[PDB]
């Protein structure tokens, strides 16, 4: 339960990975707006997933932070940059159109299905090293993955309020300034300036 | 008595009293702190 | 740069998409959203003369059922991406960081 | 300052419409008697008239190019008593009375007769509902919660 | 003999003596409703306590480093004193620690027993007490909770509240701390008043 104490909604009964009763707007009373939310917050979950290690990995190596690695962009000369070689076709227009087609073509592939349970957890050939072969073991496996994706979707906030807190600055770079000096380097000086 | 109380409170007569009653007071009030364009104490 | 290389190149890759990709999601919309009607009645029955969907060019040899109308629409779609394209590419404008 | 404005104080139009109001109040002074009963109005006019420049000038209102005092009610809080505790204040009394009628109201609502009772002002129970309104903040608030503020079924 | 606030009035009906301190008075009627009283008799216990504390350290510092033991500031002075932390982060920590404890306490409040668990070791619940009188923990030493005692809590609440607007108001009309007030009227009771200090 989210909260000790205060009564869980009806259509949250407890069985679903990742239920704990939260739903205080009450946004998933109807069942087919429900699944669609379930479907709509397991996609955000991985996107910030996969997402929160890459604004993170790169920029404790040697490279910028994710707000400058996508600077160069606002250049008439614009030229991307890998792990500090010019990439070929880094030119804007380029990188535009193959990433507009690629993802296009991709989530209309996904949003073709019908199931809708493979709707949310597809399998086959996303599973290669089959995992979901114990039902129960499976349900866990769902559980650790919502939860995992919720702490991303709250860390990803969390980087992007800081860098409109302090603009320029990256994940790492709050994290050390906090480390440096703790008590007086905190939220408050931001909460009451 | 009893009669001359009831229509003592009666709409025009009890009104009429409540309204000098609120005029008094505001007339004193604006004497003691007159030309008062705003609220200074906090 | 070359207009003649990005109108080509942005117009069959619009009608590439129109035909493998968005086909049957356009197809199934234009299914359930139907015919304009008045009254219950599709413009046609009601007595619009004019009104009367042309069901002679709008029918094709492609397998799929691509026709004149969509060889259109998806190649006005690509040309007036690709102009945008090289009129922004030429205009030499630039925002300041 | 906001809005291009200046403060009043260190204003020079108003200080000159200042002068100008004293100077017009005592043209009338010097001609009656020194120590006459009009003159002694006029002077306690003209000390009236300079307290209220010096108090303008005090409290920092902000004076514009025709030097007189404009409020700020956009909420700054340099100028919340120009307009916003002035505001609770006024809120606070007008929900005192209104929620004293409401309560006469809701209490003579159950007799026989209810328009007896409006025409001439039952002063007895009015005198005891009054005083309701210095927590009225407090029993509309609970009212509205406990959800009988509202009229339901309508 | 329920303690009358006024011998020649009777007591409200909803007042019937039950809770601690009950002593009729309630002239605006603000309690008219069960749930109002319930939710007004929590409020007056926690303003009471929090008021306790608050003029207890108000004070006791005060006279202590007036005969001279410690060397405090005054209370409303006292925020400029710089400590260890900044005076933001202190908030904030406040903020987060209050914003988890009264949220417990509310929940307790709402639907009563659904709170005595701890939450992190499932074992060391709270004994199931009464609203207000959470004692388990929060009592170690185990003094009954009897009656007689929650009067004399209560009544010592309303008096360091009554005590607390008047600490405020004598700093705002005089402009020191209340220690100095009263020894200064002590010196001269008969020309140090409200009327002179007004
Ligand atoms: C919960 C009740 C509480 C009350 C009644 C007050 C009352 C006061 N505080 Mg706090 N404070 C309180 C909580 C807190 N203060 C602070 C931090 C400060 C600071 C840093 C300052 C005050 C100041 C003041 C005073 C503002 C001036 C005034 O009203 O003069 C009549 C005033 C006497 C200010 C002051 O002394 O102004 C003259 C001031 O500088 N307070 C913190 C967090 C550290 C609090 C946390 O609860
Ligand atoms: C400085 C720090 C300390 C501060 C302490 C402050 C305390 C509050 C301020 C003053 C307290 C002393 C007031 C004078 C004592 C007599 C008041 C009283 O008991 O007078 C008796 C009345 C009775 O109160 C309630 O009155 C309600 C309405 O009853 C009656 O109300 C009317 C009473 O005239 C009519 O009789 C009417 O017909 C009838 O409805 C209830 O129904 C009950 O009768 C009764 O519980 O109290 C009333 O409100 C009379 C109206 C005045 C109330 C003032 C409250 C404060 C504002
Ligand atoms: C877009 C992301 C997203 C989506 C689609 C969902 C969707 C869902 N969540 Mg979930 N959740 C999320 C993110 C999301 N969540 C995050 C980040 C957290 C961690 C704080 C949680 C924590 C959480 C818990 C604990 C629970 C759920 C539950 C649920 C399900 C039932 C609730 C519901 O029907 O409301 C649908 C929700 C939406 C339509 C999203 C609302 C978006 C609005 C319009 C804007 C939100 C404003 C936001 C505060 C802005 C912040 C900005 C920043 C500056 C602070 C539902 C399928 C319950 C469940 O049963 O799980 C299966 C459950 O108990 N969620
Ligand atoms: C949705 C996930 C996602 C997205 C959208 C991006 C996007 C980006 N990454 Mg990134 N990355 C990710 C996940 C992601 N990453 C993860 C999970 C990791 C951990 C392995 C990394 C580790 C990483 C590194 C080390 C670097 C980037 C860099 C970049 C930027 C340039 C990449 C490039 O040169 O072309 C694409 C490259 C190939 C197709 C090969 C680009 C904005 C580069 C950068 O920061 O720019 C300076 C860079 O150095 N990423
Ligand atoms: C979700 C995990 C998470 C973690 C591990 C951190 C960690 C950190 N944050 Mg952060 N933050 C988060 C979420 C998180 N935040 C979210 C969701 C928001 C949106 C409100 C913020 C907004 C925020 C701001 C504006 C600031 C920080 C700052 C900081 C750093 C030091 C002070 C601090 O913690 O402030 C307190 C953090 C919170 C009150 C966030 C909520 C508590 C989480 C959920 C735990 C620190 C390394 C400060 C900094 O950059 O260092 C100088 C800073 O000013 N955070
Ligand atoms: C919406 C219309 C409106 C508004 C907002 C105002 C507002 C104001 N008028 Mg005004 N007036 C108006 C219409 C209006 N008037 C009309 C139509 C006329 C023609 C009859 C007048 C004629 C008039 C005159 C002659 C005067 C004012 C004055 C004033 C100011 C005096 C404030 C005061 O009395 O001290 C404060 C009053 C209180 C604090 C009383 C409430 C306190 C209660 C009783 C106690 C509550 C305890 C808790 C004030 C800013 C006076 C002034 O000096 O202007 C600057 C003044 O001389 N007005
Ligand atoms: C936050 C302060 C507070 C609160 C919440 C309460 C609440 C309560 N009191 Mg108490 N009281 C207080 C302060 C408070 N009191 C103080 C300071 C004193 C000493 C003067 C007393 C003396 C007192 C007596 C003798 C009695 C009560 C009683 C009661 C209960 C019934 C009356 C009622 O519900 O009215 C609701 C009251 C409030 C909602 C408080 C509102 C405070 C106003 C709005 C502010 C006043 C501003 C001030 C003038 C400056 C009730 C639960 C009666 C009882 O049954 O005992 C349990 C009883 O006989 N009180
Ligand atoms: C500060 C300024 C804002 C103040 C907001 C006050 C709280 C508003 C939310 C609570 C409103 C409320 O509970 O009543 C909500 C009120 C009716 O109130 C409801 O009445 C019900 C039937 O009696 C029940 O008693 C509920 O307990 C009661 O809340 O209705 C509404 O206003 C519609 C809002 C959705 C409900
Ligand atoms: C919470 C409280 C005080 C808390 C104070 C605190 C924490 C102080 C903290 C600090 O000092 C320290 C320790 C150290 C300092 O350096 C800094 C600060 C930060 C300053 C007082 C409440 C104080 C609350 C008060 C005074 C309430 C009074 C209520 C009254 C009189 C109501 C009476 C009636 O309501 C009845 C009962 C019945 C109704 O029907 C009729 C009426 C008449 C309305
Ligand atoms: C036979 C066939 C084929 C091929 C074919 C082709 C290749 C053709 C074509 C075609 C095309 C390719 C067409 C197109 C297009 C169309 C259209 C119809 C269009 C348009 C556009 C427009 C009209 C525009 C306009 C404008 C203007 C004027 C203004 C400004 C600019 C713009 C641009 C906006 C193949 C072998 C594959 C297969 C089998 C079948
Ligand atoms: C802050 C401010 C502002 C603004 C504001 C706004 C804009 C808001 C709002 C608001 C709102 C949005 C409100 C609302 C409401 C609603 C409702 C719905 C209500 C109600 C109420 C009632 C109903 C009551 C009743 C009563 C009472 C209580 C009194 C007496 C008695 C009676 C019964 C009458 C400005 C800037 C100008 C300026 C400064 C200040």
């Amino acid at each position: 339960d989210w909260m000790p104490g205060q009564p869980r909604p009806s259509y949250l009964d407890g069985s679903a990975p990742g239920d704990f009763g939260f739903d205080p707007l009450r946004l998933g009373e109807v069942p087919e707006n429900l699944e669609r939310f379930k479907e709509s917050e397991l996609i955000h979950c991985r996107w910030a997933m996969l997402a929160v290690p890459g604004i993170l990995v790169p920029e404790a190596l040697g490279l910028g932070n994710w707000v400058k690695a996508q600077e160069w962009a606002a250049l008439p000369g614009g030229q991307a940059t890998y792990l500090g070689n010019p990439v070929p076709w880094g030119t804007l227009p380029t990188i535009l159109v193959i990433e507009f087609l690629s993802i296009a073509f991709v989530e209309h592939q996904r949003s073709m299905e019908k199931d809708p349970e493979k709707k949310k957890y597809p399998g086959g050939a996303f599973d290669p090293l089959g995992y979901s072969k114990d039902p129960k073991k499976f349900h866990e496996y769902k559980i650790k993955e919502v939860k995992n994706g919720r702490l991303a979707l709250l860390a990803f906030v969390g980087i992007c309020v800081q860098q409109s807190a302090y603009p320029g600055t990256g994940p790492l770079e709050n994290l050390a300034t906090h480390l440096a000096d703790p008590w007086h380097n905190t939220i408050g000086n931001v909460l009451i300036p | 008595m009893r009669d001359l109380k009831t229509y003592l409170s009666v709409a025009p007569v009890a009104s009429t009293l409540w309204f000098a009653a609120l005029a008094g007071l505001l007339i004193e009030i604006n004497r003691f702190f007159p030309d008062a364009l705003t609220f200074p104490f906090f | 740069l070359n207009p003649s290389l990005v109108i080509s190149l942005s117009t069959g890759l619009s009608l590439f998409l129109g035909r493998f990709v968005f086909f049957n999601f356009q197809r199934e919309n234009v299914a359930k959203q139907g015919l304009p009607e008045q009254n219950g009645v599709t413009h046609f029955e009601a007595g619009d003369t004019r009104a009367k969907e042309y069901v002679s060019l709008l029918k094709s040899n492609d397998p799929v059922g691509f026709n004149i109308v969509d060889v259109l629409a998806w190649g006005s779609i690509g040309h007036i991406v690709a102009y945008y394209i090289l009129a922004t590419s030429s205009n030499g404008y630039d925002p300041k960081f | 300052d906001i809005a291009g404005l200046t403060p009043c104080k260190d204003s020079k139009q108003f200080a000159k419409r200042e002068k100008q109001s004293i100077k017009k109040l005592e043209s009338s002074l010097k001609l009656y008697a020194p120590d006459s009963a009009p003159a002694l109005a006029i002077n306690a006019t003209i000390e009236k008239t300079k307290r209220r420049f010096d108090n303008y000038g005090k409290q920092g209102l902000l004076c514009g190019a025709d030097g007189l005092p404009h409020l700020i009610v956009s909420g700054d809080q340099r100028h919340w008593g120009e307009f916003i505790t002035p505001g609770i204040l006024f809120l606070y009394i007008a929900g005192w009375i209104g929620w004293v009628g409401r309560s006469y109201l809701i209490a003579i609502r159950d007799d026989k007769k209810p328009t007896q009772k409006e025409i001439i002002i039952d002063v007895p129970l009015a005198t005891g509902l009054v005083f309701r309104g210095f927590s009225w903040p407090i029993a509309a608030y609970r009212e509205l919660l406990n959800g009988e503020l509202v009229a339901k079924d309508v | 003999k329920k303690g009358e606030w006024l011998p020649g009035l009777a007591s409200p009906g909803y007042l019937t003596g039950s809770l601690p301190g009950d002593n009729g008075f309630d002239p605006l009627g603000l309690a008219e409703d069960p749930e109002n009283l319930k939710w007004f008799v929590q409020a007056e216990l926690v303003n009471g306590r929090w008021a306790m504390l608050g003029v207890a350290g108000m004070l006791l510092p005060e006279v202590f480093t007036s005969i001279g033991i410690i060397n405090v500031p005054k209370w409303y002075d006292a925020g400029k004193e710089e400590y260890f932390a900044s005076s933001s982060t202190l908030f904030v920590i406040e903020f987060i620690l209050f914003h988890y404890v009264e949220i417990r306490r509310w929940q307790d409040i709402k639907n009563p027993g659904s709170v005595n668990q701890d939450p992190i070791f499932k074992q060391y619940s709270l004994p199931a007490g009464e609203v207000g009188y959470p004692g388990g923990i929060f009592n170690p030493l185990n003094f009954a909770p009897t009656l007689e005692a929650k009067e004399k809590e209560i009544a010592n609440g309303r008096l360091a509240m009554l005590a607390f607007l008047g600490f405020i108001i004598q700093h705002n009309v005089t402009g020191k701390g209340p220690f100095d007030n009263l020894l200064q009227h002590i010196s001269d009771p008969w020309h140090n008043t409200i009327v002179q200090t007004l």
